[PDB]
């Protein structure tokens, strides 16, 4: 199959900014190239085909061009509508094939994540498996590192995060990360904590309890 | 003009066949060229085929050509897909679309209407209410509820009977290795706050009938 590459895969934004996205295929597709706009639990929405030209009841602010193997998306004029996630489609040739995307999320202003650590509860220690929780609070950007440190040394693998889409209210994410444990392994070590990486903060934030205390 | 609306069984067992169906008003059904697309949660879209109204011929895709049937009810104006031996990697949401073509030699489809789509699971799990835990510890304090173990989804959290709204984040459920899901949901509020004052998450799961009331304070 033809592969399909968009970059990047995420950006921030304004109203009123003009944002380009870009797509780029393995092999040459002329100029057949479609170009898709998803918001989530909703039907996509077909935005420009043929690589430039505009599907019907498109705002005109949205613009395509390219050939080739090279291809961009613009949009002029940023408008709170078009928050969402872009995807690229060849059809030169069977099978159509479509990039993984490019997400346009609400640009403010850096904040640090609020650290918050939850030692597993008695209830929990019963069942005989636990999870150790680590919450990052109203946060910006979405990027962010979350370590497990257990007695001091790094804990890798048994750990799964989740994060928010972008709060309505301010445009914020929050982040969990859960460390899963048997109780046996759980009662093994004392100290528990976890590291927090964010451009918010100049240094790494740490939060931890001792177990039992 | 066109309108496109997918129904399905919400859950397949493995081995089992997924069925969805599409329903096509405002247009001539036998006019135009239809098919369906998925996308995998953390994969990317993918075509599976399109064929067309007026005589039910039409495309698939190599890689799932081998298990799909695509077949029209014109008695309903329905496009109907047919998945055999499926797997939980066939876990997806299903969009119905219109498949538009033109001279270049011919090229490959574009999708100029899409449905909602419909999500479908492939799962062995059995029904399974959650267990849920209390997350328990500066001017804010946090507070949570792990809601873990359940199948299927959705869960759905609240705070003090819904007396509890600003703070609240509610994390995506996540697939355990189990095959059961969990999530959390958590709340800030005044430190002060604790101790003189109750927290309760309470937590609902329809599927199997369950609704757990979580009192959450500080051991």
């Amino acid at each position: 199959d033809i592969q399909v590459t968009q970059s990047p895969s995420s950006l921030s934004a304004s109203v009123g900014d003009t944002v380009t996205i870009s797509c780029r295929t393995s092999q040459s597709i002329s100029t057949w190239l479609a170009w898709y706009q998803v918001k989530p639990g909703k039907a996509p929405k077909l935005l420009i085909y043929t690589a430039s030209s505009l599907a019907s009841g498109v705002p005109s602010r949205f613009s395509g061009s390219g050939s080739g193997t090279d291809f961009t998306l613009t949009i002029s004029s940023l408008q709170s509508e078009d928050f969402a996630t872009y995807y690229c489609q060849q059809y030169i040739s069977l099978p159509p094939t479509f990039g993984l995307g490019t997400k346009v999320e609400i640009k403010r202003a850096v904040a640090a994540p609020s650290v918050f650590i939850f030692p597993p509860s008695e209830d929990q220690v019963k069942s005989g498996t636990v999870s150790v929780v680590c919450l990052l609070n109203n946060f910006y950007p979405r990027e962010a590192s979350v370590k497990w440190k257990v007695d001091g040394v790094l804990k890798t693998g048994n750990s799964q995060e989740s994060v928010t889409e972008q709060d309505s209210k301010d445009n914020t994410y929050s982040l969990s990360s859960t460390l899963t444990l048997s109780n046996t392994d759980y009662q093994s070590h004392n100290v528990y904590a976890c590291e927090v990486t964010h451009q918010g903060l100049s240094s790494p934030v740490t939060k931890s309890f001792n177990r039992g205390e | 003009q066109v309108q496109l609306q997918e129904s399905g069984p919400g859950l397949v067992k493995p081995s089992e066949t997924l069925s969805v169906t599409c329903a096509v008003s405002g247009v001539s059904f036998s006019s135009f060229w239809w098919g369906w697309i998925r996308q995998s949660p953390g994969k990317g879209l993918e075509w599976i085929g399109t064929i067309y109204g007026s005589s039910g011929r039409g495309e698939y895709n190599p890689s799932l050509k081998s298990r799909t049937t695509i077949s029209r009810d014109t008695s309903k104006s329905q496009i109907s897909l047919e998945l055999t031996s499926v797997t939980a990697a066939d876990t997806a949401i299903y969009y119905c679309s219109r498949g538009l073509f033109q001279p270049a030699t011919l090229t490959s489809y574009w999708f100029d209407v899409w449905g909602p789509g419909v999500p479908v699971t492939v799962s062995s799990a059995s029904t399974k209410g959650p267990s849920v835990f209390p997350l328990a510890p500066e001017s804010t304090a946090a507070l949570g509820c792990l809601v873990k173990d359940y199948f299927p989804e959705p869960v759905t959290v609240s705070w003090n009977s819904g007396s509890l709204t600003s703070g609240v984040h509610t994390f995506p459920a996540v697939l355990q290795s189990s095959g059961l899901y969990s999530l959390s949901s958590v709340v800030t509020v005044p430190s002060s706050s604790l101790g003189t004052q109750t927290y309760v998450c309470n937590v609902n799961h329809k599927p199997s009938n369950t609704k757990v009331d979580k009192r959450v304070e500080i051991k």
